[PDB]
This record gives structure tokens, sequence and C-alpha cells, in this order.
């Protein structure tokens, strides 16, 4: 059936409609943003705000003797 | 007679033991400490070699 996979096809033709339009805010209008800003800070809220964007150092250290 | 000869047999070896009890403890300790005061130190080192490795890696 492809009135079916026409419909599968008729979204799929706004896969690529959509796709090469863009996608995101688009096709769609601004609301992806306004949730996406704070959804993507939740992911940094989800690491810590420690920089998953720098590359990390490491510890040079020392415990306790006499 | 013979209590004199007790009391001498008794001493004489007395302090044979007791010195070569002393040597031999000072040693052994000493030369187990020598190597006990490694030990400690040397823990803390592998330990942060290990630790590093997750660290980094996390």
């Amino acid at each position: 059936l492809d009135p079916v996979q026409k419909l599968f096809v008729d979204k799929i033709r706004e896969y690529r409609t959509k796709r090469q339009t863009s996608g995101g805010p688009v096709d769609a209008g601004p609301e992806y943003q306004q949730d996406l800003d704070r959804e993507l800070f939740k992911l940094k809220q989800m690491y810590g705000k420690a920089d998953m964007n720098t590359f990390p150092n490491f510890t040079f250290e020392d415990p306790k003797f006499e | 007679q013979l209590e004199e000869v007790k009391q001498a047999s008794i001493k004489q070896i007395q302090d044979a033991i007791d010195m070569e009890k002393s040597q031999q403890a000072l040693v052994q300790k000493r030369h187990y400490l020598f190597d006990v005061q490694r030990n400690n130190i040397a823990m803390a080192l592998e330990v942060t070699y290990r630790e590093r490795l997750h660290r980094v890696y996390r």
C-alpha cells in the first residue's frame, strides 16, 4: 500500500522538503529555539558547567605521611 | 656448698641470654622497619598513578 506509503512518502517528501528546507525552528517557526537554548543549557547542567568543550587537565597530588 | 654453685649457674647464662636477645631484637626490628617505612611512602604513589588514569578518562 502506497496511499499508506504515499503517506510514509508524504511525510518523507517532507523528510526532504523540510530537510532540504532546513528544519529546527525552521519549517517549523521560532518555537524550537525558545526551548532549545534552555534545553541545551540543561545539558550544561547534565554535565555541570564544567566546559564540555575544553580539554580537561588532571591532578598532581600527594597523600600524607611522616 | 650446693647453694652458691646454682647461684653462679643461673647468673652466667642469664647474662648471655639477655644480651643476645637485646642484639637480635634491634637488628630485626629495624631492618624490618627499613622496609616498612618504604612501604608506607610508596603505597601513596601507586594509588595516585591508578587514580590519574581513571580521573582523566572520566
